[PDB]
């Protein structure tokens, strides 16, 4: 996160840290005790599928305070339409081997219904983006969970306001074109959370952009509203041997 | 009905035949008798921050 602030411990309780061989890989969002939403591109270079760990209740990477909960990732579900090394359909659904225990520090973000997200949540201007990604383009990543409040744009306004891949119907633009504030590559898979009448909802996933906080460019986020039914059906299914699963989309 | 201001629902809205509207809530919530508001049924409902809810 560039130009944000430290997220006070426990104020982003749905934030997930994904690790491969103990090394920081990506962010994610807890949506219930078993399921995490992340970005499909996060898994393009994975070979050790059995060493994926999701950490809930994390805040500070240098210290263990006892609020952290670790779970092996049992399944990584990606839409059939996503092509590794590209931008479109950038979503992954992760099944934890065992449920996490909800506490003051571990709480899921609400996965909204599609119509409500399209008709109401899409029009709430500001939302929060969070992660332990880069504090600067080509800079060090954060040791403490960072958070940034970003305004959403209509794709027509985004294209007009920007100085390259296409911004599809499965994406949305958010942030600023003045190079001051943005989510970065290390925040990939992290939540774009929208507040509505006392409750927070998952509206987007940190996806892609042109260098962190580059002037003339906004951050691009996966439009979660397009995947609600795909996610709901998959969450009702039994797991399959092998961690990676390509599931048909729609 | 649902198309205008989420049908007055705090969370989810469903249209029915005629003038009928039903509000619904996410799991971990129940609908209040006003037929529009959602109240937690659990200690850690989704999308609420406990440290802020407690203070
Ligand atoms: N808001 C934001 N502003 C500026 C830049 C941003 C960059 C982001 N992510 C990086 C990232 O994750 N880089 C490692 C990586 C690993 C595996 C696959 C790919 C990238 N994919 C590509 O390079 C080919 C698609 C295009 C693509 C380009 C960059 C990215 C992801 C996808 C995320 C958010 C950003
Ligand atoms: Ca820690």
């Amino acid at each position: 996160i560039v130009g944000g602030k430290v997220c006070p411990k426990g104020e982003c309780p749905w934030q997930v840290l994904l690790l491969v061989n103990g090394a920081q890989l990506c962010g994610g969002t807890l949506i219930n005790t078993i399921w995490v939403v992340s970005a499909a591109h996060c898994f393009d270079k994975i070979k050790n599928w059995r060493n994926l760990i999701a950490v809930l209740g994390e805040h500070d990477l240098s210290e263990h305070d006892g609020d952290e909960q670790s779970r092996r990732v049992a399944q990584v579900i990606i839409p059939s339409t996503y092509v590794p090394g590209t931008t479109n359909h950038d979503i992954a659904l992760l099944r934890l081997h065992q449920p996490v225990v909800l506490t003051d520090h571990v709480v899921p973000l609400c996965l909204p219904e599609r119509t409500f997200s399209e008709r109401t949540l899409a029009f709430v201007r500001f939302s929060l983006v969070s992660g332990w990604g880069q504090l600067l383009d080509r800079g060090a990543t954060a040791l403490e969970l960072m958070v940034l409040n970003v305004p959403r744009l209509m794709t027509q306004d985004c294209l007009q306001q920007s100085r390259s891949p296409n911004i599809t119907e499965y994406m949305f633009c958010a942030g600023y074109s003045d190079g001051s504030k943005d989510s970065c590559k290390g925040d990939s898979g992290g939540p774009h959370a929208t507040h509505y009448r006392g409750t927070w909802y998952l509206t987007g996933i940190v996806s892609w952009g042109q260098g962190c906080a580059t002037v003339g460019h906004f951050g691009v986020y996966t439009r979660v509203s397009q995947y609600i039914e795909w996610l709901q059906k998959l969450m009702r299914s039994e797991p399959r041997p092998g961690v990676l699963l390509r599931a048909p989309f729609p | 009905i649902c198309v205008n201001e989420n049908g007055g629902c705090e969370q989810y809205c469903s249209d029915h035949t005629g003038t009928k509207r039903s509000c619904r809530c996410h799991e971990g919530y129940s609908l209040l008798a006003d037929g529009v508001s959602c109240t937690p049924t659990v200690e850690y409902p989704c999308g609420k921050i406990p440290i802020l809810e407690k203070r």
